[PDB]
């Protein structure tokens, strides 16, 4: 797995089904040279609701990724129309070296939250 | 063979309108790939002046965290090449409800006593269905004729999903 | 034209406001006791209104409790709220208008407070 | 209410309303270029009101933009969120109120809709 | 332990700084014969922000729980004057046998949100 | 006159790095327009083997919902042609703190005693410096002796902040 470290991280939740928002579809994109959300890496949640491993620290470089996550289809597969075409959180990354960031959601059909940690690594 | 292809399939000669408006309680359905409505299911046709025709079906579904919503539908349809083959857009009274562009096939009726629906909504390569969901109506309660009940299991068979369906208890859940 | 207590519900899982929610303000009192202070039930638009008056809102430690279970079995699924709750000392510093606003979903629910002060 | 869509912002840390955020309206076009389609700031009372007409807010995926890092910057806390958006698809069903109602802090966000129906 | 097994289990996160809530004195309650709520079990938030093995399935009984999260405390000690006296998750447990219950919250000045994620053990 | 164009200012003749080096004490600043350090400032300043320049800072900044803040900050320095002046780019041991690039010339500094410290982050078309903190460091925490007092309170003057300066207590907030 890592041993702990873990650059990006998300994790996905059902406040509806109080439980992991199971195999959902994140697709992480870093803003390059020119305004191009350049496709930088992609996954599907566990069975812990979490996505892993999504990126090495010598590819995460400073720059603004985003973290979209596919919420509409969580829904439609389970018969609700949600409000939300999907989930999304974009942040700068990397500036002052503190590698972790853990980007966790929490979803229902009209409403989402999401918040982050931001851990140093051994600075 | 059986002609199983969505392009092999013969519909209803010359369908009038304002002859299938009305309410109709279904009897079978097959389901599809997906949440569908469980049971308790009734449609109402209507169609206006500028002969269009809407309808709206109430319906109970088990939606997942297994809350039986009662869902009201709206289904409001676009007309094709063919008087009984339709484009039939549908959505809930509540914003939660599933929303889409599906087909809506009549395959036969005799108006006064019974219709088969159909409806596939993926094709395959080859022309089989992928999906579909057909609807038996009667349009009285109770169930209906066995004549006409002859006619509809038969219909079933020219359509190939028969042996898939499923009966509907009526029980007042709206 | 005021309103110091002012309540909003809202209904995330269906994308509405939270309608007749049975909500009931408590006020502690000398003792620890929570004495009985107002209730009401939430509106077409989502809003209990004028639970108290100015004279009647004295200084610290209010509740207000919504009956979300209620809502939830009411509309047929098994919640995992049995109620919620905003304990707040409300009226110190004197900015009277306080406006608790919620959202409910099954499994997860948060609150906000939008504190504004009067005319001083 | 007669608002085609409406944006309601608020700040969780300091309990009142989020005044003055510049909050960005898109509407993505027909090759998935977001042509930008409406744009106001937060008044006193937290709302953008006023963004569109019922014969201009055409069935497709929307986009608000919530300018959330000029809010916390500008308070001089360095928060998480580039900014903060809403994508939907819009009035496919006819029913045109949309209020979007957000709850910023640094490094946290929720945002819920309340879609309504007019008058069907 | 291993990993999860433990029944109750609370983790809280600082939605103002960035990370895990270190340190909040989180206290369970257990609702007993007649609307008194005894003392169930206590606990501080590790370096991860988490309080971990609260009780044993042998003591988890059904019945209402509440854990309840010192907040303003929290608040107090990093120079904030919070809206509110502290949260509180209330909740009839291990009525169909479930036993795992999670409660994460996130925490701001003047809001706070909190989430169920009940897993069923191995039925 | 005075030329009070941000091009005009004389620097450190020959600064040395690692004579910079240490603890200063922060004892009078001047403002810029934004949030910055209230009072209780102290600066540490490193050279490593790489000839870099690295500054740590305590202080306290009292974060608008009104906490009051210490904020370590770090800083790292690249050098410009001139060897007294250079871009800082900072940020916060914790991250809600202000990451940012200032410009940070040294004026003048015999690094026994003192040094003023400038960084200019607007300028105005004219070319005097529109936004600008500057700061004055002691070795000593509790001020510093007349004669080095003279040649900052002149300095001062030739940077046009004179008369905006304001002090600093060292009261132990951290
Ligand atoms: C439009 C309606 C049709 C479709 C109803 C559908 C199939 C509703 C979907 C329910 C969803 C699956 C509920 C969940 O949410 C049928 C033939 C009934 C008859 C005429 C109008
Ligand atoms: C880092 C650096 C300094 C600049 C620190 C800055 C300029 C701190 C900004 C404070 C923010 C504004 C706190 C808020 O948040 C000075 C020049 C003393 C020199 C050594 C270290």
């Amino acid at each position: 797995t890592g041993e702990s470290k873990c650059p990006l991280m998300v994790k996905v939740l059902d406040a509806v089904r109080g439980s992991p928002a199971i195999n959902v579809a994140v697709h992480v994109f870093r803003k390059a040279a020119d305004d191009t959300w350049e496709p930088f890496a992609s996954g599907k949640t566990s069975e812990s609701g979490e996505l892993h491993g999504l990126t090495t620290e010598e590819q995460f470089v400073e720059g603004i990724y985003k973290v979209e996550i596919d919420t509409k289809s969580y829904w439609k597969a389970l018969g609700i129309s949600p409000f939300h075409e999907h989930a999304e959180v974009v942040f700068t990354a990397n500036d002052s070296g503190p590698r972790r960031y853990t980007i966790a959601a929490l979803l229902s059909p009209y409403s989402y939250s999401t918040t982050a940690v931001v851990t140093n690594p051994k600075e | 063979e059986r002609d199983c292809r969505v392009s092999s399939f013969r519909v209803k000669e010359n369908f009038d309108k304002a002859r299938f408006a009305g309410t109709w309680y279904a009897m079978a359905k097959k389901d599809p790939e997906g949440l569908f409505l469980q049971d308790n299911i009734v449609a109402e046709f209507s169609v206006d002046e500028n002969g269009h025709m809407s309808a709206t079906a109430k319906g109970r579904v088990r939606l997942l965290n297994n809350w039986d919503v009662c869902a009201d539908m709206v289904g409001t349809f676009t007309d094709t090449e063919d008087p009984a083959k339709f484009k039939m857009k549908y959505w809930g009274v509540a914003s939660f409800l599933q929303k889409g562009n599906d087909d809506h096939w009549i395959i036969d009726t005799d108006y006064e006593t019974f219709a088969v629906q159909y409806s596939c909504r993926l094709l395959n390569l080859d022309g089989t269905c992928a999906d579909s969901y057909s609807f038996v109506f009667a349009r009285d309660p109770s169930g209906f004729s066995p004549q006409v009940q002859k006619i509809v299991r038969q219909r079933q068979e020219e359509l190939c999903l028969a042996r898939q369906y499923r009966l509907i208890p009526h029980n007042g859940y709206c």
